[PDB]
């Protein structure tokens, strides 16, 4: 990122998860095939 | 509550608390949570029935005596005997009420009362119980199915790898043990 | 009809929606706990640096530290309680997920209001969404029994 | 002609000189009250053949800032008079305007009995009127002056029903004087119309003194616009001349994405009100809400103190011919008295009184037992 | 005297009036008969202009009782809530109702069998984690 | 080295419509985001590191 | 109040603020384990009904 997401320069950050969501899309997925097929 | 709390009701003590920012903004809203809270618990714990039942006025149930859970009318309150029990045996400090070291809180610490009366709770069991030993456990997946008790204690045992005959030919036996029992 | 339900309604992703409003709200409440004068001169150290010489200057800017150490302690000290009830929810997810989806449950009122038969997940920011399939009788008639 | 109204969303100026936009913000400083009563007081005095006589300069208390209303033309009301007494023997303040110029001055100005008028009070016929001064009748002893830019300017005003009312408010307070004013339009039809405006800080003053009064200046030479009733009780009429009080309330305003505050609510008129600055939005939820505590407030005071006549004889101890050695000090007892600490100054010219468990200057206050 | 007092009031995007609640207050005293210049809130215009119930969780000024049985909207506590509806609009202050009353049927010789299904699908969130931070 | 602000930043220039008579630009979290120009008469923007 | 002149009892009142403040925080923060643990609680007995 580059209003009050941008004011806190303080020293608090917001990390990213580790999975993004096109993996747990994945997951999910593969749970469903699994369970129908 | 902060202000009576901290300052025993003086302007200049105020002034220089405001100083300190939101430190207590934070402080009347997680005892707010707490309330919510124990609100939604005792309604997520009993509330489970979407109607009120009631017990036939006939009660024969092949030998097995439920007059000591079900509701007593002769009491003012609708309570069966161990329920009357269980209230005697807890002594409770203050409650809600309405207004010897209770009355020395006028330092801004109270207590608030509860959202369901007791009577309420009673009922609610009241009509479980009216549900579990009426129409058995089919009152669980959708509306009430009748059933004869000692079928159901029948079935009950067939669900334990017990074969049914067992009950039936050992009905009075059993009914005189459950009652012993819970005597 | 769970589509047109979810779209109609929006109060049914309360529970999601709580856990980025507090963290939000817990944030500004940091941010905004700075702007306090915490008992000294100001709340602003140049100012109080370029007011007063160093001997007392020293001596009043340790209230502000005190202030901003006690303003950071609460944060974390409920980040943690937070952490644990997410935790808790978390595993009872699991718990669901690898009984209700891997298989069929025979426990009452657990995977769903009914009889349990199916149950297929789908994914949440933040969450997870499951869709039990049940059964339910619907018609009754009362008969005469030995 | 007095009559009272009812002042809806006026009165409110910006709270520092500070930009703010598109937020919520929350200052505690002097304003005026939401829904409080304002004063109509109108002058009758025309004609030169028939007429009657006057009266209609008020005296007004000005309990700690005023907030002020009126609609002329350019000129009708012309100065304005503080002081506490207005005599020769007490100072009074000369807030006066002129053409292109400002005159502020505080002096000991003696006599002020009515100012320069022509008796004639007809400008249907003739309206040459200019220079009636008698602003003062002598100064005494006195400097001070403010000679600057005039604080009102008149406004151009074509095809008619453009009218434009004038919100002057006063702050004296920590020996300085703060004027806010600006100009509101389009006064076509209603006497004191709905909306909202803000006003704007023009300069400040160090003043000082205990002003406890206020004066009009109206200038009588040439009037117009004046009904004649009598009228009274929370009634309605026409005066031109409004004025309001003061009262150290909290409100939140609504700065805009351009900055200019748009909607201001009061924290102390209405729960609903209240529940909305508790909340700080202008939107309020179904449900219930903890928002404050009431105490009842306290009626008089009392003190109970012992009833002793005699003097304590602080005198013995400090004027004493003789004192003994440090190795044998004396102890004297003083009891059964009333102790004023107040006096042991004057007996000795020391200054170093080093007092550690008690103030000295609050001593007066406390009965000890030896 | 001293106590807590709230608000209850309806969405402001729908209405605009509101109800007073004193908590653990008997309300036989000055609450009932308040007086200007004597109270802490500036605003004492309400006073008590009649509908004046008492409850055992307090005072409710403002919110006229009616005795009937629905399902309450905005919890007061010992039992009563209250509600913006109808009896010309006002805020009333009813007692909850658990729920409909039913009676059922028993008997020693008799027995119910379903004779068709209905097969049905429900939803269940949960939340999984929380958004990071450091500092 | 400012009359009162004594800021650190590396502002640059605002596009920002100001109030005439007004100096301190402010934010939802009270930060100093304007500085008035004493020769120039010109608004700048506090910008942080 | 009394007995003090306000510039050293401004001093002497912040010794009890801060005090009473540490000793409020205390009891919320010991307050929000126990709900905690009685919502565990009353989860267990809503799945036993
Ligand atoms: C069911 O049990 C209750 C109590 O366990 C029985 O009531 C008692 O009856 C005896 C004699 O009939 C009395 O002496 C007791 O005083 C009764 N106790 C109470 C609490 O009522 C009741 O009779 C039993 N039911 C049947 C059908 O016999
Ligand atoms: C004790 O002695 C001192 C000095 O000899 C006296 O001080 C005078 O006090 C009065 C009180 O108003 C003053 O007006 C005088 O100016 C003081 N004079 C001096 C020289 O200090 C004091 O009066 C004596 N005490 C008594 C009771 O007479
Ligand atoms: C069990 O319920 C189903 C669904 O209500 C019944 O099927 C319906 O039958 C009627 C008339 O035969 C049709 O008009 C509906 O369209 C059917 N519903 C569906 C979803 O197809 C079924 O008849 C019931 N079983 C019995 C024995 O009556
Ligand atoms: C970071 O740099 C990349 C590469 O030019 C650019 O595409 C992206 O917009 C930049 N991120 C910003 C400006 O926030
Ligand atoms: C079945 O129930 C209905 C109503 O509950 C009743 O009228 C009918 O008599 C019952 N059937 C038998 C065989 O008792
Ligand atoms: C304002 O006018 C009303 C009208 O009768 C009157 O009751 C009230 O006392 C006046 N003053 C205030 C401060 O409301
Ligand atoms: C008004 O201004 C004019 C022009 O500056 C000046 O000559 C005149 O003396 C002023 N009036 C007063 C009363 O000072
Ligand atoms: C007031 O003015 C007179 C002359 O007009 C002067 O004699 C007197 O000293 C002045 N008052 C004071 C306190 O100086
Ligand atoms: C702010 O200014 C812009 C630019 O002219 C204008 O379009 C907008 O309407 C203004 N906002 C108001 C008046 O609330
Ligand atoms: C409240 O006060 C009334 C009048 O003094 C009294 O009769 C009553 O017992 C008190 N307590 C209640 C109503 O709970
Ligand atoms: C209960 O309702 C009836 C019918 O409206 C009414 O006559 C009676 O006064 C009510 N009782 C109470 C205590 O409000
Ligand atoms: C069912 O209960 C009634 C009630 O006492 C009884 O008369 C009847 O004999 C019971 N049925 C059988 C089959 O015993």
């Amino acid at each position: 990122k580059q209003l009050i997401c941008a004011q806190k320069f303080n020293g608090l950050t917001v990390l990213p998860p580790l999975l993004t969501d096109e993996m747990i899309a994945q997951y999910t997925s593969a749970l469903l095939a699994g369970t129908i097929t | 509550d902060c202000t009576m709390y901290i300052c025993g009701d003086s302007t200049e003590c105020s002034n220089l608390l405001l100083q300190y920012g939101s430190f207590c903004t934070q402080l009347k809203r997680a005892l707010t949570g707490i309330a919510v809270e124990q609100d939604k618990n005792t309604q997520e714990v009993f509330a489970q029935v979407k109607q009120i039942y009631k017990t036939p006025p006939i009660k024969y149930f092949g030998g097995f005596n439920f007059s000591q859970i079900l509701p007593d009318p002769s009491k003012p309150s609708k309570r069966s005997p161990i329920e009357d029990l269980l209230f005697n045996k807890v002594t409770l400090a203050d409650a809600g009420f309405i207004k010897l070291i209770c009355a020395q809180k006028f330092n801004g610490l109270t207590v608030l009362p509860p959202l369901l009366t007791d009577e309420m709770i009673a009922q609610y069991t009241s009509a479980l119980l009216a549900g579990t030993i009426t129409s058995g456990w089919t009152f669980g997946a959708g509306p009430a199915l009748q059933i004869p008790f000692p079928m159901q204690m029948a079935y009950r045992f067939n669900g334990i790898g017990v074969t049914q005959n067992v009950l039936y030919e050992n009905q009075k036996l059993i009914a005189n043990q459950f009652n012993s029992a819970i005597g | 009809k769970i589509q047109d339900s979810l779209s109609s309604t929006p109060s049914a992703l309360g529970k999601l929606q709580d856990v980025v409003n507090h963290n939000a709200q817990a944030l500004n409440t940091l941010v905004k706990q700075l702007s306090s004068k915490f008992g000294a001169i100001s709340s602003v150290l140049n100012d109080i640096l370029s007011r007063l010489d160093p001997p007392e200057a020293e001596v009043q800017i340790d209230r502000l530290i005190t202030g901003r150490l006690q303003s950071l302690q609460t944060y974390v000290t409920q980040q943690l309680i937070r952490a644990a009830e997410i935790r808790a929810s978390a595993n009872l997810a699991a718990t669901k997920m690898s009984e209700c989806v891997l298989g069929q449950s025979k426990r009452v009122d657990f995977c769903g209001k009914g009889y349990h038969l199916m149950s297929f997940p789908q994914s949440a920011p933040h969450g997870v969404v499951f869709l039990h399939v049940t059964y339910v009788p619907a018609q009754e008639k009362n008969f005469t029994t030995a | 002609t007095q009559s009272y109204t009812n002042s809806f969303t006026r009165g409110v100026y910006y709270p520092d000189k500070v930009f703010r936009s598109s937020v919520l913000h929350s200052t505690q400083d002097l304003f005026l009250p939401f829904f409080s009563n304002v004063t109509w007081f109108h002058a009758i005095h025309v004609s030169g053949t028939n007429g009657t006589k006057r009266f209609d300069n008020p005296v007004l208390p000005f309990n700690d800032g005023v907030y002020f209303a009126s609609t002329e033309k350019s000129n009708i009301i012309r100065g304005w008079i503080f002081g506490t007494t207005l005599d020769s023997k007490t100072q009074s303040l000369l807030i006066v305007n002129n053409a292109t110029n400002v005159v502020i001055k505080v002096c000991e100005f003696q006599f002020c009995n009515d100012p320069f008028l022509d008796v004639y009070y007809h400008k249907n016929n003739k309206s040459w009127m200019e220079s009636e001064f008698r602003v003062y009748s002598s100064a005494n002893n006195c400097t001070f002056e403010y000679v600057s830019q005039p604080f009102l300017m008149d406004l151009e005003g074509k095809q008619g029903n453009f009218k434009n009312l004038r919100e002057f408010v006063f702050k004296n307070i920590d020996g300085y004087f703060k004027i806010y004013s600006k100009h509101t339009p389009i006064n076509l039809g209603r006497d004191l119309p709905q909306g909202f405006s803000a006003l704007e800080p023009l300069v400040d003053l160090p003043i000082g003194i205990n002003i406890t009064r206020f004066q009009t200046l109206l200038a009588l030479h040439r009037s117009y616009l004046t009904p004649g009733d009598s009228s009274s009780g929370w009634t309605a009429g026409a005066a031109a001349y409004y004025v309001g009080y003061l009262q150290p309330r909290t409100f939140l305003l609504k700065y805009n994405e351009n900055g200019t505050i748009t909607d201001a609510v009061d924290c102390a008129l209405d729960p609903l009100s209240e529940t909305k600055c508790t909340l700080k939005s202008f939107t309020v939820e179904k449900g219930i809400y903890q928002t404050s505590n009431f105490r009842v407030q306290p009626t008089e005071s009392i003190v109970r103190f012992p009833n002793i006549t005699n003097l304590c004889p602080f005198d013995e101890v400090f004027n004493a011919t003789r004192f003994a050695s440090v190795y044998a000090w004396n102890r004297k007892r003083i009891s059964n008295c009333v102790a004023d600490y107040s006096v042991l100054y004057n007996f000795a010219p020391f200054f170093a009184f080093k007092c550690y468990g008690v103030s000295p200057t609050k001593l007066n206050d406390l009965c000890f037992t030896n | 005297s001293f106590g807590g007092v709230s608000v209850i009031t309806p969405g402001t995007n729908t209405s605009n009036q509101v109800a007073v609640l004193y908590q653990g207050v008997n309300c036989t005293e000055v609450p009932v008969a308040i007086h200007a210049d004597q109270l802490t809130p500036t605003w004492r215009v309400y006073s008590t202009g009649s509908n004046v119930f008492q409850t055992r969780a307090g005072c409710l000024i403002g919110a006229e009782y009616v005795n009937n049985s629905y399902e309450c909207d905005i919890p007061i506590g010992a039992g009563i809530c209250a509600s913006y509806q109808t009896q010309s609009q006002s805020i009333i202050a009813y007692t909850m109702s658990l729920g409909a009353e039913n009676s059922v049927a028993y008997s020693n010789n008799s027995i119910a069998i379903p004779t068709n299904f209905t097969i049905s699908v429900t939803t269940e969130i949960l939340p999984v984690s929380m958004t990071k931070t450091s500092v | 080295n400012f009359n009162g602000l004594t800021g650190t930043g590396v502002l640059t220039e605002s596009n920002k419509k100001f109030l005439p008579f007004q100096q301190f630009g402010r934010d939802i979290a009270d930060t100093t985001d304007a500085v008035r120009d004493p020769q120039t008469l010109e608004i700048l923007d506090i910008t942080p590191c």
